[PDB]
């Protein structure tokens, strides 16, 4: 089915013509719009008091990246390079070698944050929940260089945000 | 309605390629060899044209791999050797053609494992 | 001459006597799935991944070992052959360890690719898996035998190509293991090739361990200069 | 077929096959091939000389009247002697149907412009000329539409490099934006993803 | 387990440190070098070896689906202990 | 907190005047909130 | 054991949702 | 909304609508930010038997397009690509705006 | 008589039967000059004859609109004019002739 | 006859005017050409999905659906019913977002800026819905070629219902500000009139057709997913000008509310992606417990799924008109060719004809009524 | 055989006539372009640049390639005359910010591996 938006014919009787003339001369619909604006002036504004108040977010929200570790303190990343493979922007650079105790660990894990599109494909491709997109979004910078994260920066971010990251994962992992 | 002009095709002046990326490059036309880690042969069906490797160096920041030649990642696929040769000649690229390698057919015999007098007899299975 | 006529999916093809079903399918351009068969090795026939249906025949045959007969119509993509492939892949994957992220043969695995192309997409195995202890055979070949699928390619290569009879199988049934049964290095000038022939990450390169993934690498076709063989 | 498989539609398949045979019968001078895909899409492969007639027919015939030009684009296949294939997608509102018309050309052979048949083609051909270097004869005004002014080459060609040949920066000595040969701090990582062990036996090619 | 290079820079867990003549050290002047103080190798070396009376044991890293893929570890070799390939935990049979 | 305010204005933080080393009497910013109160304050959870 | 729990509409559905234009006439000749 | 009665009356008269019934600011009517865990059922392929992949393989049922009238290799009623589209009906809910 | 067909720029046609008869007669006249064996001639003559017979046997406009299956007799007239123009251009083009030439050997082979 | 180059969404416009009249209008585009179609050839299908969010930024969800439908058709699979219902619900939400953006901006350019704020509050609420379902406010990548990435959280439907039962009052306030205002009518009525024949020949689609009286809508004529299971009306114009298109857009938003109500009440249970691990990735628990699931996860996130060779043209009824993709697969896991069809391309190509014999200030109104987003036009 | 469809010109003579017409147009346009864009080059060196760009394609013996080049040059002239180009686009023909590349063998050997 379909609808006509502008298929009405004005009445041509004297009363309707006089009503339209009164609208033309006395500016009725403009006064109606003024009344709408006036009514909007007297209602409560929708502004929040940032930075003392924050906009709502979800456990699924993707923020600054972090590298997590096991409760024992050993890192979760085992250098499979699945996140590097799936990255739509080629923002991840990984180099790996056997560790001193024979473990499969990374020696280089860089994320170019100025190439990243924050799609979250890396954290869902990860088989061990090593790379995550944590809740922080307030990490603006004065130079381009400080947005080229190495492994030390990502491990520090993980150690900094682990409590909130683990809570968010606990909230959302039954959907994954 | 037809000119019927006799001359080999040359489109170098129309492709916009810089001069030093036409005459100095050396393309290779080949059927890629099978990856020896696997037995599948589906990657050895088509012809490939690829350019010569140029310098790669280390980014002073981040130690990333930096390059200066625009054709480092250019690989083209062709149905036959003749098509790739024609493409290279019309694009003015000097080329090296490598003939396709096909594994020769072999004589397999399961019973030969249990030979009465020949050395093909296996000691374990 | 002596060529016989056979049919692959109804397509006629002339083959020499003694040609197996697998080579007859090869001549038409169809590659039969395999794990234990190698062109350069003796025929084993144990992995049963090459099972294929012959038309008007109730039993599937092993393509890598069965010589083709005149007038046979090989049905490479029939329902029976596909079901056989799925069953064999299920059996191969039942006890296989979930090591793909840490296994060096991640993007270069014939097990992975043939599971994606010919196997099922899920498991119904609700038991526990088996684990075997690793073997030391020197500083060149890293050994993780839980990933071994018992194709016996390494044993056949060592015995026939390298001329070294130190590899074998011990035990019986599910706990049969591939190794040396004594602490001994498999050291020969051709020892590294068992890394290539092994379809899984059971045998890997030790100096290459954990360094790269196959999809990253650029391949340059070149020539060795370590000797005069070229 | 179970819930994970896309259902088939034989009625539309039969209708599209019949109309393809009808079109091929009416214009045997230009129609080289007619195909219907398994998801019910009809394509007609024609000689380049028949671009204006065939399209006109498909626009004006009482039984066809494909009055809408959805899209016009080109595909670059370097292995073919005629490198570029020109694809017209047409929509008929009267019969609630879609059709595809394919032709071919090479680097030097012009293709007749179809702005007289569809006005919408005016920009589309321009874009093709910008991206593939295909010249359209009798175009009202053919020029670049997408690339920068003075850009050399046609980027959508397969042999054109992904990052191009030049990049832009601001130079203080000359106090302006300048163009220099490309230099990447990190080279684009080429991934070899294609596996052996072919996926689809129904598309296998003869071994020649 | 952070150490100190003879020049004065902290050696990271990957073992990197600019040599004495390296000009790139100039990037750290008036600024700092980001080094993670928690070395995973030392931290996992501190976990005690689990004592299990089974020939084969399964490990998933703990937490169920929040861990790593479940893998099975054989403990037949008495000279060494079984180590998880994902997590680094060590398991052993009760000898003597 | 004040549940009688509309969503977004029902939770807020009054920043400290002295963080790690700087006088934050006037120079406050959102990154001064620790992760747990960050999760509470952005309504990622209902539990402080 | 436990039954399925996902985001579903409540039993009986949701209440009606207005969508028609509402531009009342205040009223004056 | 914490609005005085007089201001509510004034805004209602000015707009011409009852604002309190449909407020644009969210309140306690919204869902809690902490929720119980879900269960998320499984799809139709999670059976233990009679579930061979070859019987549910959508990609392997795709085929090359059907060829009609290859050039290289009766009354005849005329045909159309599809049947003429039926004209629409005039929305017996609110036909005119 | 109705007003405002509803399509912008499409005028209401008073007395459409005569216009349709004239247009179909002109179409048949043009088609008469195309060779008898050409598929376009036979198909278009069949369609035009059906439409002309249906307009000749139905004086009511709305019944004619329902029978013609085009609706809005004005656009039926427009389609008849389009068919006449196409018929003239096709008599010029002569597309009933054999194929100009075959494509190269693998012009349409896909994949590769 | 004076020539002016109104340079730098971002648009360069070269006009020749004879006095106040616009004699010629020539749009120069490419200021946002990023080479999306070439970049797609170096990505897997999953890797190529996020480009469609950035194509038409105003309505990200719809582009995801069009791309997913094309890939699904090439794959010969179908998404589960719950995924289809979620797709249609979020497509109608997406339509509301696009319509609010188009209408408010058109008004703002025209000089009326109040409804921009009034309705961007609602836009912020819908961004909250996006973020709760996917984790991102606007560049979502939620709709995948196997279904959807994740199921809805346990309280999302109730909040969507609460939002949608108050939106009609916001539309009524917008109309009170606009529809009967004499200045707005003088700015919009009889501006940019296009005939039905010209609209069809110039490649117009969507409202740009329906404002001229053409009864066409892809959701009715060529339904995708479950649009044949919902009831709504298609608003039709009568004069082909800016005012009728504005009315059609306003009416469309109301219809979208209707469809959203139906989607909320008829959301079915079940899975959210196709139960085919060679196309859609398995669950995390399955990936960490089953060998096949781990293998398929590895392969789907490294190589990607192979699409059988072939070409399709898939179009959907986007908020801005017909949005289409011509996708050519060569049999591998990377598309051979991806041509993106954008409605705004043809609309901007028709701007020259639409602005003939008008004021300079009418060009702004015509550009606003064409609903032009630069990212889709340049790609 | 080797019969091909024309673009504009049947043989090389018509192609050279078109080339000369385009060259005349560019030569006429150069001084106005210099003045309009406030270029710091001279008219003489601008015309030298036009001559050099024309001479870069002097080896073409295919009329189709010739008139395709003529079409591209006419497009470039159209861009220049209508001031669709900016100063940077015009100055890109001169490569003023690029350090010169030596051509002799020893210098190339010293700077690196690139031939
Ligand atoms: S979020 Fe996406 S773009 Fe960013 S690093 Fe992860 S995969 Fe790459
Ligand atoms: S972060 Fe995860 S996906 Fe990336 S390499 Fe490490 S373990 Fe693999
Ligand atoms: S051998 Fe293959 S299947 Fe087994 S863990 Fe390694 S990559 Fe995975
Ligand atoms: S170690 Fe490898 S090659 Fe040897 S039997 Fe096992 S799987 Fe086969
Ligand atoms: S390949 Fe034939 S049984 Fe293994
Ligand atoms: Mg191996
Ligand atoms: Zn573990």
């Amino acid at each position: 089915t379909y609808k006509f938006v502008n298929m009405r014919e004005p009445s041509m009787d004297m009363k309707s013509v006089t009503d339209r003339a009164a609208q033309t001369l006395l500016w009725t619909e403009l006064v109606r719009g003024l009344g709408m604006t006036l009514s909007y002036l007297f209602r409560e504004p929708a502004t929040i008091n940032y930075p003392f108040e924050k906009g709502p977010l979800s456990p699924r929200f993707r923020g600054e990246h972090a590298l997590r570790r096991y409760p024992s303190g050993e890192e979760r990343c085992i250098a499979c390079k699945l996140c590097e493979a799936v990255c739509p922007a080629q923002a991840i650079t990984i180099e790996a070698e056997p560790r001193a105790d024979g473990s499969r660990r990374t020696t280089r894990y860089d994320i170019d944050m100025t190439k990243c599109i924050y799609c979250g494909f890396c954290q869902e491709a990860c088989p061990v929940d090593a790379i995550v997109e944590g809740p922080n979004f307030e990490f603006s910078t004065e130079t381009h260089e400080e947005l080229l994260y190495n492994k030390e920066k990502l491990l520090n971010n993980g150690d900094k945000w682990e409590a909130e990251i683990a809570a968010n994962i606990q909230a959302d992992y039954l959907y994954r | 309605q037809l000119i019927a002009v006799d001359e080999k095709l040359d489109i170098t002046t129309l492709t916009g390629v810089p001069e030093e990326h036409i005459k100095t490059r050396k393309v290779r036309i080949f059927v890629p060899a099978r990856n020896n880690m696997q037995s599948g042969v589906n990657n050895t069906k088509k012809w490939k044209m690829e350019f010569d490797t140029r310098e790669r160096w280390e980014n002073p920041l981040m130690g990333w791999s930096s390059t200066a030649d625009p054709l480092s990642n250019l690989v083209l696929t062709f149905s036959t050797k003749e098509d790739a040769v024609a493409f290279a000649e019309k694009n003015g690229w000097s080329f090296d053609v490598e003939e396709r390698k096909v594994p020769k057919p072999k004589s397999k015999s399961y019973g030969a494992n249990f030979s009465w007098n020949k050395r093909t007899r296996v000691s374990t299975k | 001459s002596n060529l016989i006529e056979v049919f692959v999916d109804g397509q006629s093809v002339m083959v020499e006597p003694g040609t197996t079903v697998l080579q007859a399918c090869e001549k038409v351009g169809m590659q039969i799935p395999r794990f234990c068969y190698h062109e350069r090795l003796s025929v084993a026939g144990n992995c049963r991944m090459c099972l294929v249906e012959i038309e008007k025949a109730p039993k599937v045959v092993a393509a890598c070992a069965m010589p083709v007969m005149k007038g046979w119509n090989i049905l490479t993509n029939s329902e029976k052959s596909k079901k056989a492939r799925e069953g064999v892949m299920e059996f191969l994957l039942a006890n296989h360890p979930l090591d793909c992220p840490i296994c060096d043969q991640g993007g270069e695995c014939d097990l992975q690719d043939q599971s994606m192309m010919f196997g099922s997409d899920r498991s119904r195995f609700l038991e526990g898996k088996r684990a075997v202890e690793d073997k030391n055979i020197g500083p060149l070949v890293k050994t993780i035998m839980t990933r071994c699928i018992q194709c016996t390619r390494c044993i056949r290569f060592a015995s026939e190509i390298a001329g070294v009879d130190d590899l074998g199988t011990t035990g019986r049934g599910n706990d049969m293991q591939v190794g040396t049964y004594i602490e001994k290095m498999f050291m020969s000038e051709l020892s590294g090739n068992i890394i290539d022939i092994c379809p899984v990450g059971a045998l890997t390169s030790k100096p290459y361990a954990f360094t790269a993934r196959p999809w990253e690498t650029r391949k340059t076709e070149s020539i060795d200069v370590m000797d005069a063989v070229g | 077929t179970r819930p994970t498989i896309r259902p088939r539609n034989d009625v539309v398949h039969k209708q599209l096959s019949a109309f393809g045979q009808y079109v091929a019968e009416i214009l045997p001078k230009y129609v080289q091939q007619v195909q219907v895909s398994c998801f019910n899409e009809l394509e007609i492969f024609i000689h380049p000389d028949g671009v204006i007639p065939v399209l006109t027919f498909l626009r004006d015939h009482t039984n066809a009247q494909f009055k809408s030009l959805a899209d016009l684009t080109a595909v670059d296949v370097p292995t073919r002697q005629n490198r570029f294939e020109i694809v017209y997608n047409l929509l008929s509102l009267r019969f609630n149907s879609r059709i595809r018309v394919k032709t071919y050309t090479d680097e030097l052979t012009p293709i007749e412009s179809s702005v007289t048949v569809y006005k919408a083609a005016n920009w589309y051909e321009r874009e093709i000329w910008d991206m593939f270097g295909v010249f359209f004869a009798n175009h009202p005004d053919l020029r670049r539409i997408l690339t920068d002014y003075g850009f050399e080459g046609h980027p959508f060609r397969k042999d054109f490099p992904l990052s191009g040949y030049v990049e832009l920066r601001y130079d203080d000595e000359v106090k302006r934006v300048v163009a220099e040969p490309v230099e990447l701090a990190q080279e684009f990582r080429k991934f070899d993803l294609n596996s052996p062990w072919e996926a689809f036996p129904a598309y296998r090619q003869p071994p020649e | 387990g952070v150490r100190t290079s003879p020049t004065g820079e902290k050696v990271t867990h990957t073992g990197q440190a600019y040599d004495d003549g390296d000009y790139r050290r100039v990037r750290f002047s008036d600024r700092q070098k980001e080094v993670n103080e928690n070395f995973a190798i030392d931290l996992i070396a501190e976990q005690p070896v689990s004592e299990v009376g089974s020939r084969v044991i399964s490990c998933d890293g703990g937490g169920g689906a929040l861990g790593h893929p479940r893998v099975y570890i054989n403990l037949d070799k008495e000279t060494k202990t079984g180590t998880c390939g994902y997590c680094g935990l060590q398991f052993r049979q009760p000898h003597h | 907190e004040d549940n009688k305010q509309f969503f977004g204005r029902h939770r807020w933080v009054i920043y400290t005047t002295e963080m790690n080393g700087r006088d934050t009497f006037w120079d406050v910013d959102g990154s001064m909130v620790p992760p747990e109160w960050h999760r509470w304050l952005h309504c990622m959870t209902d539990d402080p | 054991a436990s039954k399925v729990k996902q985001d579903m509409p409540p039993p009986g559905g949701y209440g009606p949702i207005d969508y028609k234009r509402n531009l009342p006439r205040r009223g004056l000749s | 909304a914490s609005a005085t009665r007089v201001i509510q009356l004034l805004r209602n008269w000015a707009s011409g609508r009852d604002l309190q019934a449909k407020l644009q600011l969210r309140y306690q009517e919204i869902s809690k930010r902490t929720q119980p865990p879900p269960k998320l059922p499984v799809g139709p392929s999670h059976k233990l038997s009679n579930n061979y992949y070859c019987t549910r393989d959508g990609r392997r049922e795709a085929m090359p397009p059907s060829i009609v009238m290859s050039s290289q290799k009766t009354e005849k009623k005329a045909v159309t690509p599809a049947p003429p589209i039926k004209r629409w009906e005039l929305s017996k809910d609110q036909p005119y705006l | 008589l109705k007003k405002t067909t509803g399509l912008v720029g499409l005028a209401v046609c008073e007395t459409p039967h005569e216009r349709l008869k004239i247009l179909y007669t002109k179409i048949l006249d043009v088609l008469g000059q195309i060779p008898k064996n050409a598929a376009y001639r036979k198909y278009t003559e069949q369609i035009t004859n059906e439409k002309l017979g249906m307009v000749k046997a139905e004086p009511d406009v709305k019944k004619l609109e329902e029978q013609l299956q085009g609706g809005q007799i004005e656009e039926v007239i427009l389609q008849a004019e389009n068919e006449l123009s196409l018929a003239r251009k096709m008599l010029r083009w002569k597309p009933w002739e054999p194929l100009v030439e075959e494509p190269p050997a693998n012009q349409w082979k896909w994949p590769i | 006859n004076l020539t002016l180059n109104f340079g730098p969404g971002v648009l360069r416009l070269v006009m020749e005017l004879s006095g106040e009249m616009v004699r010629k209008c020539d749009p120069h585009i490419g200021l946002l050409h990023r080479g999306t179609e070439k970049l797609i050839e170096y990505k897997t299908y999953l890797q190529a999905l996020p480009y469609f969010d950035r194509l038409d930024y105003v309505s990200m969800m719809c582009n995801e659906q069009a791309y997913s439908l094309a890939v699904e058709k090439l794959l010969n699979i179908q998404p589960p019913p719950r995924a289809q219902w979620i797709r249609v619900l979020f497509g109608e939400i997406t339509r509301l977002l696009n319509h609010i953006m188009a209408v408010t901006t058109h008004a703002l350019d025209i000089g009326a800026m109040t409804p921009f704020f009034w309705m961007f509050e609602e836009r912020e609420k819908m961004f909250e819905f996006y973020e709760r379902v996917s984790g991102a406010r606007m560049h979502a990548a939620y709709i995948r070629p196997g279904g959807v990435h994740q199921d809805l959280p346990l309280g999302l439907l109730d909040d969507i219902y609460e939002f949608s039962k108050n939106f009609s009052f916001r539309i009524d306030e917008l109309e009170e500000m606009l529809t009967n205002n004499r200045i707005w009518r003088n700015r919009t009525v009889d501006i940019g009139v296009v005939t039905a024949e010209d609209a069809l020949n110039y490649g117009f689609s969507g409202v740009m057709l329906r404002g001229s009286g053409i009864q066409w809508d892809l959701r009715k004529t060529q339904p995708y997913d479950v649009y044949d299971q919902v009831e709504f009306d298609v608003p039709i114009g009568s004069r082909g000008d800016c005012y009728d298109r504005y009315l059609c857009r306003v009416e469309e938003m109301r219809q979208s509310l209707r469809i959203i109500s139906q989607c909320l009440n008829k959301m079915p249970p079940g899975e959210i992606k196709v139960d085919d691990a060679k196309v859609s990735p398995p669950k995390r628990a399955e990936m960490k417990t089953s060998m096949e699931s781990l293998i398929h996860h590895f392969k789907l996130y490294t190589e990607g799924y192979q699409v059988p060779p072939g070409a399709t043209y898939t179009a959907i009824e986007a908020p801005k008109g017909e949005f289409g993709v011509y996708l050519v697969s060569d049999g591998s896991s990377r598309p051979y060719r991806c041509k993106i069809k954008a409605p705004g391309f043809a609309h901007l190509a028709g701007l020259d004809k639409m602005s003939k014999g008008h004021m300079l200030a009418d060009v702004v109104a015509i550009i606003g009524t064409q609903d032009i987003v630069f990212g889709e036009v340049d790609r | 055989g080797t019969s091909v469809k024309p673009i504009f010109s049947r043989d090389m003579n018509e192609a050279k006539r078109r080339v000369r017409e385009l060259y005349r147009a560019w030569y006429r346009e150069v001084p106005n372009t210099v003045h309009l864009f406030q270029l710091d080059i001279s008219v003489k060196q601008g015309r030298d640049k036009v001559r050099e760009m024309f001479m870069k394609n002097a080896h073409v013996t295919d009329p189709r390639v010739v008139d395709l080049l003529v079409i591209k040059g006419k497009m470039e002239l159209e861009e220049t005359i209508n001031v669709w180009k900016q100063r940077t686009h015009i100055m890109r023909f001169f490569h003023e910010t690029e350090a010169p590349r030596p051509t002799d063998f020893l210098s190339k050997f010293y700077v690196g591996h690139d031939p």
